[PDB]
């Protein structure tokens, strides 16, 4: 019962656990058993079905086998309806349908499932993330989504920081988590936040529709009264790795482009969707205006998110998942406060490409063979491939097929596949978030340019961070200063004047 | 490359270069370097060596501002005459160039280093070209 | 016809009227080539002005 | 008594006798007595005085001795006066103070001398000059130079043609001229035309300050009560030879200015004066202004005048002296009329400058030889100074300081200047144009007439220009039309040519 | 030297207009070595290389001068084309000693007609036909190196 996609949420894995092994933690996955509990609270409202969709969303990402647990008869039909939704996403996973096995457990709605097991209730009340490892919490009344979405989230994490506590330090479950996704700050009785279906997102882009625009898009699907015309971006299509990561895309989305499928997933919505099967330099040339109302971005690099601000829209929203943290930034560019260039200008000289590959390969000091390999895209050399597997550890075999082929092949198979070679020990360079962490990321995302386009006070920090691998932050609000070098665009008295030409003050 | 910057502020970058390209002009044709055909975002050059005789085109450049300041400036070696890109039987391993930041082995050396400084604007291009090549 | 030849005038193809023209004012001694033969506008019983070209002398 | 300037007075006779011979032609004038004669009539008025210096000016130009014959005893004083103004001009002239040996005399006033000599009685009245044969004509009261100085003009001219008869054809002593300088028709009892002399010129610009030019200055500075700002533009200085032409130029005058001439000239008018001692075209450079509300033009050249005709004056009046024939023509731009550039456009083809000098200096067939030195500009060796003037009959040895020089100062120099003509006894033609000072007195006074008239703004002429020869009777018709080119290469079809005049005036 | 002596709105007209009437074909001009380097009234600037000669040499660089344009022709100078200064035909790579600057022996050019050789066909019987505008220099030139 594990996922064909395992071995992508095995990569991530082993980027946030210490002394990682592949073969043991393929086996940690097999004996647990994933509880989800809930009862009539739960499945009456829209917010406790909303927790439970994407809870089963995510535990279906990673864990071989999940019991399903209905409390009571009424809770009986979404029980189907989530047995269907975790084989959508895996068509192996096991499906228990009692707890007497369940070696973690999550519960939704007013019912204890009185299990030996730990348990965490997760629930929330509009705004208001919810999660408590004592009581039971509670899902609210009413059609917010990102309340109880980002406590399903916390859920999954704290069953990922249970299940593998032995491997994490500084990593203890959360005992109670009572978060405002409205002000990031704990959820108090007379500071709530509006709940209003009177929204509409004016002509709104969202750029790269990846992961976290998976949890963005899970999240505007279920906000009610959602009005407005939005853009969708992206060239590329769903690949099997991806559903290790995207909360949207099952089996059946294997192969299709990420485009169509973002336009789908809104079809419920009053939204008028346009769907790009482009790049944002392409989507950019096209439209041949830019105004940008509003842009929520949503990608893999610092130089596509740059180039976004480029084209001066009038306020972005910008998401992320790195190593130690997911966060999401806000950005008016003639404000004062830091633009999204800001957020990567640089600070000093790096390593090369022909450098970082050569650590890689385990021949930290043949980066000029590595480089002269890379330029002069010759077939590596029988010595050079020994050299290379013997310092990656594994045998020579596997990689004899690449003797005589060029370096950038033996790369990008080899390195993209060795990490199954040397069972875990040798990292790939590329980060892979959990799905949790995609998902919460795309949640914040949709909470501002929901926030934003409602006309709420706008966020007091430039940037929202959390560490799901870590016991919930206190104070999740992160300043960031104007870049003061002098060489950020938003220093630019030609930018400037572009900007306040399309958009005034 | 495609335009994203706003082409307010690269056509109006572009368009500053040339006019303090322009009062250079008869300093730039003493070291042989002639400004022929200037239109964004292309700006296109022919040098000359001064004390080749006989008179002889050595290079001619294409160089281009798309999405300038943000990205740098792409700097090509053309034809004179067809503007066509040629081998080098007949790319500017440098900062403030695009084609140096985008190869892989200058990763470590971003372009947002060096942005606002006078590495990549057109005279500094042009100084290097005429100090080398010559 | 009424040819003015350098101011004079004299009654007389059309080289006929500047031949008799140029016999009665006695101006036969500069080659025809040089006299421009207009009309009273000026286009190179009536008036007919048989004429020099205008001059450069002067300093 | 024959003028130090005498030779360039033969070159003139040269062009205009037939069997010309340069001894003969002295030795005809030394047989001469040319007498003026005048009366308290002439002598009490301004038309009186100003018809007898031209007279003088003209006649001791060119004749040995001339006989000063006041009639009464109030003549008495301008007697001495007009001896004192000939011998100014040369100043070994011969004054006879009887009549006896008259052989031809010009008088003034209401008195006969009762000479036995051809006389003509001369005289005007305003606009109108005066010539009888057998009676006198008297000198009018207006304060107007027109009318008294072309009767001075008409005079010499009558003169010249009684002593030299025999050496011209068609060229009778006018019997009676009654001629209107205001209208140049034959003087009518009604129209005498305006003559108040209070006028104002506007700001003018006369181009040339040789003979031309200097019978205008003679008469602008005639009127009395004349206003105006004058420019007069000429960069070159009196020489010896100018004194045949130059009616306001005498022994005391050679080597000056011909701007400074000019200015000394007007010195007593209430003209604003203003001398630019340089070429139109750097006259023009400097001014850097191209309104020029009227010029007169007095050049010697085609390109010289036509070049004034490309600063788009508003109104010009151009005068000229050719061989049998002087003139003046005036040119609005656009009017419907020729303009200055129309009289001189090339009617075709014509030979080149070494071919015709090859042909003057008597080798038609060394065409190749002299177009190289006027090309490089080289000096002549000897054997090509040899050559020249054993094929023009005269002494190598006058000519050997030409040797070496340029050939343009060898030709300029010994031909145009008329050494090699004195040398062959006047057989060795000059081509170079001289004319008559008559002439030059009589173009000029029509150039001032015309400038007046358009600055008090009367009606112009019906024709472009007017025409008159001195060396015949006058012309019953002195009009000349003129139409404008039609071949569609004068700018005067040029409509950025027509656009820049509209845009000043 | 010639000073400007008509109307400068006639000229400057007139030589903005040959400029304009360059600018459209000015890439086609190229194909055949032609290169508009400065253009600033009176004076047109062009360098000249043969396409089809490799290495590619300057061959010829011209200064166009238009003053008094167009009741005079315009004058064509040879000059070197980083100095700019005239050259001898000794150094030059219808047209005509060695150590003299060459000039274009053409109706439509300044240099022909104040030449005393041709003083005979002056510039008013060719003036408005073609010959002596920047597109008949050109034409000129460019047929002459190839
Ligand atoms: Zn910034
Ligand atoms: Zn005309």
């Amino acid at each position: 019962a594990l996922a064909n996609f395992i071995d992508r949420a095995a990569t991530a894995a082993s980027q946030v656990l210490t002394d990682f092994h592949l073969g043991d933690f393929k086996a940690a996955l097999e004996k647990q058993v994933v509880a989800v509990a809930f009862d009539d609270q739960a499945i009456s409202c829209a917010e406790g079905q909303a927790t439970l969709d994407l809870a089963v969303r995510l535990l279906a990402r990673l864990y071989p086998v999940l019991a399903i647990l209905p409390l009571d008869s009424a809770a009986s039909s979404q029980a189907q309806a989530l047995e269907r939704l975790a084989k959508s996403i895996n068509r192996k996973i096991g499906i228990r349908r009692s707890g007497k096995s369940a070696t973690v457990c999550l519960v939704a709605g007013a019912t204890r499932p009185s299990l030996r097991c730990p348990t965490f209730f997760i629930g929330s009340d509009g705004w208001a993330a919810k999660l408590s490892r004592t009581d039971p919490v509670g899902s609210g009344s009413s059609l917010l989504p990102y309340g109880a979405g980002a406590a399903s989230c916390f859920g999954a994490a704290n069953v990922f920081r249970t299940i593998f506590a032995a491997q994490l330090t500084g990593a203890e479950s959360d005992e109670n988590i009572d978060l405002s996704l409205y002000s990031y700050n704990k959820s108090r009785a007379g500071d709530a936040g509006p709940i209003d279906p009177a929204v509409d997102l004016g002509e709104t882009h969202l750029v790269g529709l990846g992961a976290i625009a998976h949890g963005a898009l899970w999240a505007l699907a279920r906000q009610s009264g959602l009005s407005g015309r939005l853009h969708v971006v992206d060239h590329e299509a769903v690949e099997l790795s991806n559903l290790q990561r995207y909360v949207l895309a099952g089996q059946a989305e294997i192969g299709m482009s990420k485009a169509v499928l973002a336009t789908t997933a809104l079809r419920s919505t009053a939204l008028e969707v346009e769907a790009h099967p482009l790049k944002w330099a392409e989507h950019v040339a096209r439209r041949g205006d830019w105004i940008f109302d509003r842009v929520g971005v949503a990608l893999d690099t610092a130089a596509d998110r740059v180039a976004v601000q480029g084209a001066l829209p009038r306020w972005i929203a910008n998401a992320w998942t790195q190593e130690h943290d997911l966060g999401i930034s806000r950005h008016g560019f003639d404000d004062g406060q830091a633009c999204l260039c800001c957020m990567y200008m640089p600070s000093g000289k790096s390593k090369d490409e022909h450098q970082l590959v050569a650590e890689e390969l385990g021949i930290p000091e043949a980066h000029e063979q590595v480089k002269a390999l890379l330029q002069t895209n010759a077939g590596v050399p029988n010595d050079f491939v020994v050299r290379v597997a013997t310092a990656m550890g594994v045998p020579f075999e596997p990689l004899a097929p690449f003797v005589g082929q060029p370096l950038r092949s033996f790369y990008q198979q080899a390195i993209c596949l060795v990490f199954q070679l040397s069972d875990g020990s040798r990292l790939v360079r590329t980060v892979v978030p959990m799905a949790f962490q995609s998902a919460l990321a795309g949640i914040m995302l949709a909470a501002e340019l929901v926030k934003h386009s409602a006309g709420f006070p706008m966020s007091p920090t430039t940037s929202t961070r959390v560490n799901l691998l870590r016991p919930l932050g206190s104070h999740l609000h992160d300043p960031k200063a104007k870049d003061s070098s002098g060489r950020c665009i938003c220093s630019d008295e030609d930018f400037i004047s572009a900007y306040r030409r399309k958009y005034g003050n | 490359e495609l335009q994203t910057v706003d082409p307010e502020v690269s056509r109006a970058k572009f368009d500053r270069e040339i006019s303090r390209f322009r009062p250079y002009a008869d300093a730039y044709r003493m070291q042989g370097c002639f400004l022929i055909e200037e239109s964004f975002p292309s700006a296109f050059f022919i040098f000359a060596s001064p004390k080749v005789k006989p008179r002889v085109i050595g290079a001619a450049i294409e160089i281009d501002f798309t999405n300038y300041d943000l990205r740098p400036p792409s700097v090509v070696f053309v034809d004179p005459f067809t503007r066509q890109p040629i081998a080098r039987k007949d790319f500017l391993c440098m900062a403030g160039v695009r084609e140096y930041h985008d190869n892989p082995a200058h990763s470590g050396d971003p372009w947002l280093l060096h942005r606002g400084s006078g590495e990549g604007c057109l005279a500094f291009i042009l100084d290097k070209i005429i100090k080398y090549g010559t | 016809i009424i040819v003015v030849v350098n101011g004079q005038p004299t009654q007389v193809p059309l080289h006929v009227v500047r031949t008799k023209a140029l016999e009665n004012t006695q101006n036969v001694a500069q080659p025809p080539d040089n006299w421009e033969f207009k009309d009273e506008a000026g286009n190179l019983t009536v008036t007919l002005f048989l004429s020099l070209k205008a001059g450069v002398a002067g300093a």
